[PDB]
């Protein structure tokens, strides 16, 4: 049987251009989440009287 | 004089509440000093995730 080079070529450049997308996704994702608190004055403190 | 009064029943009634209140904050000394424990494995654990 015989090939056409115009869908060889197009069926590469697909599955090697998918590869990409990856690694350029990888560049976002870069660091862990930190647990955050809030702020209130925590010695405040009024007379027993 | 604090060896020489415990458990005498001697002591003047404005001094019996100033000492038994010092007596019972002892247990709030147990709870705050455990601050630095608190601290250090919250930032091994939490903090760097290990």
């Amino acid at each position: 049987i015989n090939l056409n080079p115009v869908r060889v070529d197009n069926h590469k450049s697909k599955i090697l251009a998918s590869r990409l997308e990856n690694d350029l996704k990888a560049k976002d994702d870069l660091e862990p989440a930190i647990p955050q608190g809030t702020f209130a004055d925590w010695g405040e403190y009024s007379s027993i009287q | 004089f604090l060896a020489a009064y415990d458990q005498s029943g001697k002591l003047t009634p404005h001094l019996t509440l100033f000492v038994s209140f010092l007596k019972l904050l002892e247990t709030s000394k147990k709870r705050f000093n455990q601050l630095t424990k608190r601290h250090l494995d919250f930032y091994y654990q939490e903090i760097l995730h290990l």
